[PDB]
Order: C-alpha cells, then structure tokens, then sequence
C-alpha cells in the first residue's frame, strides 16, 4: 500500500495565526490527495481536494499545496472553530488516509465557573452516591479538582473527564465524579470539591451537606 | 440537498454477522460510489469497501475480503454492508459516503454507526438526574445535567430537549470504571431565571442494549444558612 504521514500529530497556535499541516506520501501520488477536517462527535467534512482545489462552502482561507510525496494544507487566519483534527487521503492506490493531525489554540486566561450537584435519590437508592463537580468553560486546560469530605483529602474514589476545545471560545470543560457505597456516603457529613486553576487567585470550594437536598 | 443516512449497528459476539445501510436522498447511487470507510481509536480512518454505480462492480480491503458483502436497492436508494464473521478487530465507527467518481473526493459522509464486536455481554445505562440547585448556580447561570452510569459498551449518545437544545451544552468523553463499565455526562447552562418555568430532559441512547431514556431534570432546593 501507500502510506501517508502526518505532521506534526499535534499543532498549537492562536486566533488569526498561520498554520500548515504536513502530508507525506511512502511513493508519489501525482496530486491524488484530498483534505478532510473531523470534529468529535461528527463525519468528516471534505475541505480540499485534488491537492488544492477548494471545496464549494468552504472558507478561502483554507489552502492546498504540494506534488510527488509531499504535500501540505494551509490555514491564512486561523479562526476558533478550526480546532479540529484534519486528515489527507490519497486515491492513487487503494485509498489510504493519514492519522491524522489535531489543532488547538491558546487564547487568554478563563476562570472556571464551579458547580456542584449531591446524590439522586434515585441513586441513593440503588446503594450508591455520586457527587459531581462541574468545571465550566475555562482557559488553560490545566485544572486540579481535590475531593475533601470533611475536609479530609479524598483519593482512589474519583474520576474526571475534560471537553475537546470549544468551538466559539476555546476554552475546556472538566466534569469529576467522586463515588461512594450508599453506606461510605452516609458516614461523613460535608462534599467538598476544591478547585485551583491560573484563573483563580485562590482555591475555589463549593460543598454540601449530605441530606440537605 | 444531499444526505446519507445509516441504520443498524451495536454489539456482535465474535463470529457472528450484522448488516448496515445507507439511506440517501438528493442523490442515487446509480450516478454514484457508494463507499464504506471506518474508524477506530489508534487505527484513524481506513477503507472497507465499494460498489459501484452500475452497481456490476465490488470492491474490499484485504483484510475484509471474504466477509464483508457491499450491496444496493435502487428502489431504496439505499446501500447496505453485510459483515459475515465479525473479528474485534472489525470494532469501530462505520461511515458510508458518496464519490461521483474513483477520483472525486468524498463530499458527502453518512453520519456513522458503531459496530463493536466482543464476547461481553451488554449493559444499559442508569440515569441520573444532576439537579440545578444554588450549588450549581453562578452569577445568573445555573448548571443542570444528566450522570449515565454502568454502560456498556461504548458509545451513549446524548441530547438535550429532542435535540432543541445545544447551546452550552457539554457531553464528556466517558470514563472507564475498575468494573469494566463506562459512565459519562451531561450538562448544560442555563439561565438561573429560567428554571422555573423551562422543561429539561436529556435523551439517552445507548444502541448495543436498545435502550433510550428521556430523563426530566428538576430543580432541588439546596439553600440553607443552617443545616440540621
Ligand atoms: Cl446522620
């Protein structure tokens, strides 16, 4: 087969930024090579083909080039809802595509907005307690979420996840789950989630008390 | 305007078979290349199979080959791919998508189905409502959401009202529990004034158990100065 490389797997820039993503061909491909961009959740969408012709909607500040192995895609003005990963393919031999090159941006600093949500009654009564801080729409990604309960630092007993790069902003999302048999749960009294991030001059807390709502 | 869209999918014991299709309207694919493209973690995107126009000529990857059976209703205007003898390494996103000819670029894309082979059995999710509160308000925004529990396998699909509401909303990547179990959520914010008087249910689909939950999310009274 003919495999393609892309480079560089991860490229940071800012807002209005130019950015040129890296295709190699494994032997020449004579041009046959197209250029596709994937959000998460969705189908990739054709941006060039043939190696620089411009897919009809899409903005002229998207740009192929290259001929034999080497071939490259340009972004003039970088915009937040590039952030993406974008993806060559050839169709000289049997279609092959590269793995790929995921773009992100700096922007300035964001603050996290903190929430905090006790256990359903739902859930208590399948014998277990979920607590849920929420992260909302911060920059850097960069976040640290302690779980205190009692004010005793909790550890093993959480899990966290963070968004992909929004599309209008650039900032992040983190959602931490700290969870505890219904009968661990009714041992203690207050769920803390401590938050410290670059937009916070201090450690941000918010917390309940079990059986208050 | 044109638009491909996919049915079937979920969870397959190793050995056994399944079928997708590709529904397509704005276009037949008797003008056209009905191709089968996949997508894995760790393995990108990667060419399965074709069919042609006239519809007289096929196409497989070596590694389906012998298997998989691309296909085509044209009074459907429909296209199909009949997996034969599942492997996990077959595990993974299934698009079609259209090419006008062998050298025009795929324009459009269905919007993908997921096909995971496995010994395991499946496991619908639990849904939980996270209950805006004075907890999860800020400023005038309040936070609400949903926590789907003990899942398996991947993927849920979340929506919030039908799909009428997306602003602000943040579905995580899913997180893998110690039990082999995935758990996720949801969340959205809204306008702290609207909680009275706004309905919000998220919809949850999870295709390998064939379960979808439509969970209204209410507020909860959370303020106290004194707790007793
Ligand atoms: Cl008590």
């Amino acid at each position: 087969d003919i495999q393609m490389t892309q480079s560089p797997s991860l490229l940071s820039a800012s807002v209005g930024d130019r950015v040129t993503l890296s295709c190699k061909a494994s032997q020449n491909i004579y041009n046959y090579l197209n250029w596709y961009q994937q959000k998460l959740g969705e189908a990739p969408k054709l941006l060039i083909y043939y190696t620089d012709r411009l897919q009809t909607g899409i903005p002229s500040r998207f740009s192929g080039d290259g001929s034999g192995s080497d071939y490259t895609l340009t972004i003039s003005s970088l915009q937040p809802e590039d952030v993406a990963t974008y993806f060559c393919q050839q169709y000289n031999s049997r279609d092959t595509f590269g793995a790929g090159t995921k773009l992100d941006l700096k922007r300035t600093v964001a603050a996290p907005s903190v929430f905090i949500f006790p256990p359903s009654d739902e859930q208590l009564k399948s014998g277990t307690a979920s607590v849920v801080c929420l992260l909302n729409n911060f920059y850097p990604r960069e976040a640290k979420v302690q779980w205190k309960v009692d004010n005793a630092l909790q550890s093993g007993n959480s899990q966290e996840s963070v968004t992909e790069q929004d599309s209008k902003d650039s900032t992040y999302s983190l959602s931490s789950t700290l969870t505890l048999s219904k009968a661990d749960y009714e041992k203690h009294k207050v769920y803390a989630c401590e938050v410290t991030h670059q937009g916070l001059s201090s450690p941000v807390t918010k917390s309940f008390n079990r059986g208050e709502c | 305007e044109v638009q491909l869209v996919e049915s079937g999918g979920g969870l397959v014991q190793p050995g056994s078979p399944l079928k997708l299709s590709c529904a397509a309207s704005g276009l037949t694919f008797s003008a056209n290349w009905l191709n089968w493209i996949r997508q894995a973690p760790g393995k990108g995107l990667e060419w399965v199979a074709s069919i042609s126009p006239d519809g007289g000529s096929t196409s497989y990857s070596d590694t389906v080959k012998g298997r998989f059976v691309v296909s085509k209703d044209n009074a459907k205007k429909t296209g199909y791919l009949q997996m034969n003898n599942l492997r996990s390494e077959d595990t993974a996103m299934y698009y079609c998508a259209r090419r006008a000819t062998r050298v025009s670029p795929f324009d459009y894309w269905g919007q993908g189905v997921t096909v995971t082979v496995s010994s395991a059995s499946t496991k619908g999710p639990s849904v939980f409502p996270l209950a805006p509160s004075s907890k999860s308000t800020s400023g005038g925004t309040a936070a609400l959401g949903c926590l789907v529990k003990d899942y398996f396998p991947e993927p849920v699909t979340v929506s919030w009202n039908s799909g009428a509401l997306t602003s602000g909303v943040h579905t995580f990547p899913a997180v893998l529990q110690s039990s082999g179990l995935y758990s996720l959520s949801s969340v959205v914010t809204v306008p702290s004034s609207s909680l009275g008087t706004q309905t919000y249910i998220c919809n949850v689909n999870h295709k390998p158990s064939n379960t979808k939950v439509d969970k209204k999310v209410e507020p909860k009274s959370c303020h106290h100065h004194h707790h007793h």
